[PDB]
């Protein structure tokens, strides 16, 4: 996982961080997704155990407990594709998508 | 202006004079010789624009198009990935791909 972004299909596991300078996003053990120094939280403390942050192919951020039950969702959705949730240096977590261009250094093209 | 993050380039931000994005061993450099070069992956990548202009710069606009302009605003290279109006981000990912995502569909604030 990248240090400051999350891609669709990826998981920010329990006690995992996304960090950009002083802004520290934590998917906590108590199920609360907290953006430290960013005055933002999902407000889902004690709503489950072994909670994980995912990003759907429609650009929706989802918090699921250990059994895979949805605890919280960002609600905003767009077209099927590849999205990226980025911790902006000004202290906002932003979902961007879908992908419109890619540089591929793994294939000569 | 927006503060810089080593692996990110947001809409409006500019790279030039060997300014670059880095992630692990990967580097995406807007070189002084007007060539945009990705050093990394297996084969790397280049815009193949060495000497096509002077004092060139890279800029991601608010439609998701990534462009190399010279000192006189002559187009040197373009991603030709123009999409919906909004905020975009170019990410030099940990896996070597440099991907443009947008528009922004959700934010914490
Ligand atoms: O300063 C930002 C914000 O702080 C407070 O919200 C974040 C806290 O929300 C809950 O209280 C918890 O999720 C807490 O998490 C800590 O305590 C847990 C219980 O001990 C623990 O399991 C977690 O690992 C973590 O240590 C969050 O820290 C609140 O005061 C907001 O008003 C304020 O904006
Ligand atoms: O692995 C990335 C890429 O490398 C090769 O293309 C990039 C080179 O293209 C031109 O030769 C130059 O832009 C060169 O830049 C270096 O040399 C310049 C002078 O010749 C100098 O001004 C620059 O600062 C830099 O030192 C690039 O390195 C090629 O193998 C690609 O296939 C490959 O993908």
């Amino acid at each position: 996982l990248g240090t400051n972004y999350l891609l669709s299909g990826q998981t920010l596991n329990t006690d995992g961080h996304l960090k950009n300078g002083d802004f520290d996003l934590v998917m906590q053990n108590d199920c609360n997704l907290v953006l430290y120094n960013g005055n933002w939280q999902s407000n889902t403390a004690n709503n489950g155990r072994d909670c994980k942050l995912t990003l759907t192919d429609y650009g929706e951020l989802v918090i699921k407990n250990g059994d895979g039950s949805t605890v919280w969702r960002s609600r905003a959705k767009s077209v099927k594709g590849n999205y990226a949730a980025v911790l902006h240096p000004d202290g906002r977590l932003v979902v961007f998508g879908p992908s419109v261009f890619k540089i591929d250094p793994w294939v000569p093209g | 202006n927006i503060p810089f993050t080593d692996n990110l380039l947001f809409s409006g931000q500019v790279l030039y004079g060997d300014g670059r994005l880095t992630a692990k061993n990967h580097q995406l450099v807007m070189q002084g010789d007007c060539n945009l070069v990705l050093y990394g992956g297996k084969y790397g990548w280049q815009s193949n624009t060495h000497g096509n202009g002077e004092h060139c710069f890279l800029r991601l606009n608010h439609k998701g198009e990534l462009i190399i302009k010279d000192d006189d605003f002559k187009t040197i290279w373009s991603s030709n990935s123009s999409s919906k109006q909004g905020d975009y981000v170019l990410i030099l990912r940990d896996d070597g791909f440099a991907v443009i995502y947008g528009p922004a569909i959700w934010e914490t604030s």
